[PDB]
């Protein structure tokens, strides 16, 4: 198991004409491995569909992942904006 | 964070964490311990805070 | 690291202190010559503090 | 022999019907020393509910079902007695007392500190007692070495930051740092004692060259003068 590997490669031909959305050096960084997509960094460990209680085949499509993201209500945000000035 | 901190002898959680990280790294050579906090803390002051 | 666990049997932290107000000072040394010597200089002092 | 933990292991192993702890006269009576009346809220009561719901099918191979039903009758009787006492308590309330605020502030701080086993003030050598200190230090060490590493925070001030689906706000690790500063300060406790022994035995070993009232003493000045006497030569 090695730690001090390079894991970064840049092609010498500069085709930096229409490339401004990627991660530039400031050239294009090319890794040895792909990227990973994480939807929400917070996990609601309640919400008993995930915790599976032992009391009582059912399908249910919940609206959006934001149930599992601890999203606050807009009234507290409006109250904090009223407390801002 | 990487920006400059507040006035000295405040000792926030980053400055308290990095010193205890560096002591577990080197255990001596306080010149190599003061710069692990970020360099803005003195060698004579980090010892007084750790004691 | 190489630090020991804090549930170690040496933890007294004060066993060889020997504070300088507890130092023994050189005082006058009484000498004995025999059983029938009552005119000799009895005790001796060289660098003594007290009488 | 951990009769309350064997049912939890059988529920976690998803095989509580093939053996069901083999409750007999030599097995169900050896681990119990009638179930011993567990005191948990729902962590050991739902296991008894599942243990009753599974064994409804054999219906004769287990003889402790009568003891479990008597325990459930006792639980229902205690619930009814608690509801009647709650009704009597809510009907026995006086109209006016005018309870003060300072005594409430004195009770809440003390009741909060007595939850998690820490010291609270009143405001109303010796190796036998050092092992008791080390056993409380190692208790907090073994408690802090059981926390999950994937600990994140959420304060009530993040609504001014407008966290999107991929935002990575800078107030996520405000408690993970403080959960490691304590864990690594309880380990460097013997590390700082060596620095303190090297400091105190160098600032206090002399104690008569920087302190003025100890070097201005008639005994100390005469002693420091008399220890530097050079020996006299002969002829």
């Amino acid at each position: 198991i090695m730690i001090d590997a390079a894991s970064s490669f840049v092609l010498p031909i500069s085709i930096t004409k229409n490339v401004d959305v990627l991660q530039r050096t400031d050239e294009i960084l090319w890794f040895r491995g792909p990227s990973v997509i994480v939807n929400e960094r917070i996990i609601n460990s309640g919400d008993p569909h995930l915790s599976l209680p032992l009391n009582r085949n059912e399908k249910e499509s919940l609206p959006g992942p934001f149930v599992l993201g601890l999203r606050p209500s807009a009234k507290f945000t409006a109250h904090r904006l009223s407390m801002l000035r | 964070e990487n920006n400059g901190n507040s006035v000295k002898k405040n000792w926030s959680d980053q400055e308290m964490l990095l010193l205890l990280e560096g002591i577990e790294m080197y255990e001596d050579q306080w010149e190599k311990i003061a710069d692990h906090v970020g360099g803005h803390k003195r060698v004579e002051d980090c010892i007084e805070k750790f004691l | 690291s190489n630090i020991p666990d804090p549930t170690l049997p040496p933890t007294e932290m004060m066993t060889r202190f020997l504070h300088p107000n507890w130092y023994a000072l050189p005082t006058t040394v009484w000498l004995k010559y025999g059983n029938y010597n009552s005119w000799a200089p009895s005790f001796n002092e060289n660098g003594t503090v007290v009488d | 022999l951990q009769e309350q933990s064997e049912l939890m292991s059988t529920v976690m192993n998803n095989t509580p019907t093939t053996v069901a702890a083999l409750a007999a006269v030599a097995a169900a009576s050896e681990t119990n020393g009638t179930i011993p009346k567990p005191r948990s809220s729902a962590q050991l009561e739902q296991l008894l509910y599942r243990y009753r719901a599974i064994q409804n099918h054999p219906k004769e191979n287990k003889l402790e079902i009568k003891a479990i039903e008597d325990t459930f009758r006792n639980i229902s009787r205690d619930q009814d007695i608690y509801e009647t006492k709650l009704d009597t308590l809510r009907k026995s309330i006086d109209k006016g007392f005018q309870y003060d605020e300072d005594l409430l502030n004195k009770h809440l701080v003390a009741l909060q500190l007595l939850e998690k086993d820490t010291d609270v003030p009143d405001y109303f050598g010796d190796p036998d007692t050092e092992i008791r200190i080390s056993a409380r230090i190692s208790n907090r060490i073994n408690e802090l070495e059981r926390l999950p590493a994937n600990l994140g925070t959420y304060s009530l001030d993040d609504c001014l930051e407008f966290i999107t689906k991929d935002d990575l706000s800078s107030r996520m690790d405000t408690f993970k740092i403080k959960a490691l500063v304590e864990l690594k300060s309880l380990k460097l406790l013997t590390k700082q004692k060596s620095i303190r022994q090297k400091l105190i035995n160098n600032v206090a070993s002399q104690a008569h060259h920087n302190i003025p009232y100890l070097r201005d003493s008639p005994f100390t000045a005469a002693a420091q003068r008399s220890v530097q006497i050079r020996s006299k030569v002969i002829v």
